[PDB]
RNA sequence: GACCGCAGCAGGACUCCGGGGUCAGCAGCCUCUAGCGCGGGAGCGAACGCGGCUCAGGGAAGUCGGCAAGCCGGCUCCGUAACCUCGGGAAAAGGAGUGGCUCUGACGGCGCCGGGUCAGAACUGGAACGGACGCGGGGAUCCCGACUGUUUACUAGAAAC
RNA sequence: GAAUGGACCAACGAGGAUCCCACUGUCCCGAGCCGCGCCUCCGCGAGCCUCCAGCCUCGGGAACGGGCGAGGGCCGGCCAGC
RNA sequence: CUUCGAUGUCGGCUCUUCCUACCGUCCGCGCGCACCGGCGCGGAAGCGUCGGAUUGUUCACCCGUUCAAGGGAUCGUGAGCUGGGUUUAGACCGUCGUGAGACAGGUUAGUUUUACCCUACUGGCCCCGGGGCCAGAGCACGGCGGGCCAGUACGAGAGGAACGCCCGCCGCGGGCCGCCAGCCCCGCGGUUGCCCGGCCGGGCAGCGCCGCGCCGCCGCGCCCGGGGGCCCUGCGCUGACCGCCUCUAAGCGCGCACCCCGCCUCGCGCCCCGCCCGGCCGCGCGCCCCAGCCCCGUGCCCCGUCGCCGAGCGGCCCCCGCCCGGGGAGACCACCCGGCGCGGCGCUCCUGUACGGCGCAGAGCCCUGCGAUCGCCUGAGGGACGCGCCUGCAGAGCGCGG
């Protein structure tokens, strides 16, 4: 089907699941779940949350 | 003096008494109109609510904004294993209403039907139908009694029994339901069609069609003794009210001197018979087909249907919601009067992700690649 | 002045809400006096959604001419999440609105920030003026 | 722990002695010693009540009235107005920091041994630090009484005395 | 209306007012939860009331009756709520 | 007049019902009705009559909006609440009084007790098969807009309809949980003080606090609500009385958001069937029409009073377990299920990378001693109340009714 990536988690969100948030900067941040969202609003770096793709990419785990 | 500010009564009084349903499962109460000389068809089927999924659909509704647009809509899967027809009841409409002429049963009734007839099958004496199987099985008895139905009946119905062994339910006793045969050119055409189905399985695929509307009929989820604010929707009083805010402050006026039936009172909320009408069938399919929901994706959610089971076999996805919790029996009838302006179904996706937790994988194999 | 039959969306801004200005009209903050097309029910505060024309008053923050008057406005951004029938659940960082006449002309030349499609479909001038529809 | 109040009544009863840790603390919280398991128990986890929590978006639109709740709060450094009997106001208003480590500095008696406070710096941790606890919300005015005091035990703490 | 004291408010106030900012389930509009009560059981066990009786509608009547006139309902016994 | 050995005393909140003397919506008809609008009238009480500033206020008044009738119910509504008003005792001020005090002048401060009884109502119960059928009782879809019509009829312009069909929305109603928010029972992570010697892992601070969070509830989310009948007020048809005319007098058509019915909610009884298929009882059928009334204005007149067989029809009665365990059900019961379950094993999801080991990490100090942290093994470990399985222990009364 058609998917989007969490702006924070970077894990694919299938149709019908998630929230989209429009920043004043004019960027649109699609979110996987309230946890994908709350981590971002609380300004917690994605590169320090181990489950997040950015940490997996940082550790060389995913790409 | 007057209320001073117009406001409606909270609650429908046609759903009164709000009592726990005495009827065992949802009953059909009325059946779709007979219609003379239509194609011969069966009016209802019994099923068990499995879960809900959410589907992407292409909406061809001209005049709606969503015309040639895409919509994610909730849909309810109801497991419907084939039902064995076991009998044929004919009712003659009389001055006193429909009065049954006779019900003719098959020479062999399966164990789940017999189980319904006894409280504990193991300690039961197992005498039901014992003389009848001997009187039947000669062939002549059934025909002579079916002949009585042809001559003296107008409303021919088939008595069917669900097979609980093909379901994840712990029941073990077959829900027995009468289903009307509608559309015969003559009464004798209905009884003859019924005899073809006697002692034989009937499936949802024959009974209903995709795009058609069905009236779900079921007993609702129960919440037990509940207060007026939850049961009837009355406004909670201000926080400082001594004796609490969760009550109707005046249950009436000095005159009439008795509390009225229309005044909200605390009592049973839930477990009431309710019919939901005009629900369109998104799809009828089998879970044995590996690609039923693929537009491999079969109907089973990854992780299984929460609080339900494996949905093995025939299933129907209706759009929207049905009364009752999961596991509950739902009788499903052809809509008495259908919403004419409903768009035709074009399912483009069905969600198969875990409804247990927030799953992000449609299939177990996708999860296996992800967690390498 | 709204063009079309909007599908119902969750209304996050009740009477008393102070929505921010999305235009260079000169108002900084707009207070919601009331909602147009509203037949209410007893005790229900009038509530408004993105794309809904509201009557607003401009507070002491705004330019003097704008102050002291009930003026028509449309809500263009809401914090409350709402579900479009496509299934998208969308929310914006702030609650903001544009001063516009009921006919549709806007007091200010510019609109700032993303503006919801609901506002832009219902009001054409909103679509042309706004930089982004999200 | 037996007194006095109907009683072996969450009522009222004058003293003496008073460890540790966190702390400015005889505060709160936890404890050593000592005392000790309170007109009973089980089951259930309805409504409703009482004692507490949490709540999206809005933010007093509720109401006689912001009642009740919440907000604020410790310390250190800045930064503080009108008015004013020049004493105040004032913790005005408003900010910023705060942990854990690893170390530096200063401060005495004077071979050598204290003290636990003050600064300053690295380096660290989902963007976290008075981490529980304890613990002003603030401001602009109007009336009245100058104030601190006193008051109808058992419905009026007030502008009354 | 001027020691039946007049006017004047710095500082003080569990005093009486009006507003503003922050703040919140006060409200829109309620929902979920944790204890304890309730509830059921074992054991203990009262108070207060009480001519009788214990369903209504209308009429007439100390002008607003449970009993009276004429209608309409109603096996009998309980429980939790109110 | 009735109540003073006491019927609690305004407004608000909350909640139901009722009326019509109808404001909007509906149906007709009339206008000084071109249209749009207004306005008068008859039927019509189904729905709607809202959010706010001041006031204790009903009222008043103003602002707003889908533009906003009026009332009754012991001036509905205190063992429902509030105490704001009112109306005790404290206290001011003004007037009045020699004074004590007064005020139908203002101001402020001021215990709102009791259900466990009867009734009513709301659910629940008093063991007795499966399917159904219907007496009675309840009852629920209104309003507003957009689009096409249509810038059209109409107006010689400005303006500006309609029927129909379609799409939405509001208010309501009944459900539901896939999403998305709330919430989280004992899950995982973080952290404070004190305690268990330190580490690991814990406990206490009545869930210490914070971050997520499953199942399940939930709304702020989602789904669903399209119909018939008789007909008022009337407009018409044929048509008289009343050598005409006429909707009416016979006759007839159409006809309202109202009413009745359906659908829906409950349901006493009954029905069919199954097990069982057994007794007991009764003895009697033309039809129409009344201005054809087709031959009338009779008959029966004995349910014991001699009638009682059978046949055939019509009846009537009989008949049908619990405990226990779980639940999708629950106060207790009831309901719905039933050789449960308990413990594992997978899957799925929740949290966020376990202890330990390691290091070519680490501000350093200094000394091969310490060091918060760091990466690696490690999307790890821990957890589960959902799904699939059982490889292990188990599990269906000789208990009570019958």
């Amino acid at each position: 089907p058609r998917i989007e990536h969490c702006s924070f988690c970077s894990k694919p969100v299938y149709p019908g699941k998630g929230i989209c948030f429009v920043r004043n900067d004019s960027r649109v941040f699609r979110f996987c779940t309230s946890k994908c969202h709350r981590n971002f609003k609380m300004k917690r770096n994605p590169r320090k949350v181990r489950w997040t793709k950015t940490y997996r990419l940082l550790h060389n785990k995913d790409m | 003096s007057h209320r001073k500010f117009s406001c409606c009564r909270k609650g429908n009084l046609g759903y009164l008494p709000r009592k726990r349903c005495t009827r065992g499962r949802g009953r059909c109460k009325t059946f779709p109109p007979d219609v003379q000389g239509a194609p011969i068809h069966l009016t209802a089927f019994l099923g068990y609510k499995a879960g809900c999924t959410h589907v992407m659909r292409f909406i061809d509704h001209r005049g709606s904004n969503l015309h040639n647009r895409q919509a994610i809509d909730q849909a309810t899967i109801i497991d419907a294993p084939p039902m064995i027809c076991t009998a044929i009841i004919g009712y003659a409409k009389t001055p006193k209403g429909l009065r049954a002429v006779t019900t003719v049963w098959a020479a062999h009734i399966a164990e789940p039907a017999m189980r319904r007839f006894y409280r504990n099958y193991f300690h039961a004496e197992k005498t039901a139908f014992s003389t009848y199987m001997k009187k039947a099985a000669d062939g002549t008895y059934i025909k002579e009694q079916l002949g009585r139905l042809k001559q003296h009946a107008d409303v021919i119905r088939i008595v069917a029994h669900t097979q609980p062994a093909l379901t994840p339910l712990k029941q073990k006793k077959a829900d027995i339901m009468e289903i009307q045969v509608n559309g015969g050119a003559n009464v004798a055409e209905k009884v003859d069609y019924a005899y073809a189905l006697m002692e034989k399985p009937i499936s949802i695929k024959d009974v209903f069609s995709v795009g058609a509307q069905i009236d779900t009929i079921s007993i609702t989820r129960g919440r037990g003794f509940e207060g007026v604010v939850t049961r009837w929707g009355v406004t909670r009083l201000p926080r400082k009210t001594r004796r609490g805010n969760r009550k109707v402050a005046c249950i009436g006026a000095w005159h009439p001197a008795n509390v009225q039936y229309t005044v909200a009172r605390a009592g049973q909320m839930g477990y009431f018979h309710r019919t939901d009408t005009n629900k369109q069938v998104f799809m009828i399919d089998t879970a044995e087909n590996p690609r039923c929901c693929t537009t491999d994706k079969s109907i089973n959610p990854v992780g299984g249907f929460v609080n339900y089971g494996r949905v093995q076999g025939d299933f129907i996805m209706i759009k929207g919601t049905c009364p009752g919790p999961k596991r509950r029996p739902v009788v499903m009838r052809n809509a008495l009067l259908p919403h004419r302006n409903c768009p035709p179904v074009q399912l483009q996706w069905i969600s198969t992700a875990s409804k247990f937790g927030h799953g992000i994988f449609e299939t177990v194999e996708e999860r296996r690649q992800f967690y390498a | 002045g709204g063009i079309g039959n909007k599908f119902r969306i969750s209304c996050g801004l009740p009477v008393g809400a102070v929505i921010n200005c999305a235009d260079n009209s000169g108002a900084k903050s707009l207070n919601m006096i009331a909602v147009k097309n509203w037949k209410g029910h007893l005790n229900r505060f009038p509530k408004a959604s993105v794309g809904d024309m509201v009557l607003i008053t401009v507070g002491r923050d705004g330019k003097p001419e704008l102050r002291r008057k009930v003026t028509p406005a449309v809500v263009v951004r809401q914090r409350k999440v709402w579900r479009r029938k496509d299934g998208v659940w969308i929310y914006f960082q702030d609650n903001a609105g544009v001063i516009i006449n009921p006919k549709g002309e806007l007091k200010g030349s510019s609109i700032t920030g993303p503006v919801a499609k609901e506002a832009a479909d219902r009001w054409p001038k909103i679509s042309t003026t706004a930089e982004c529809v999200h």
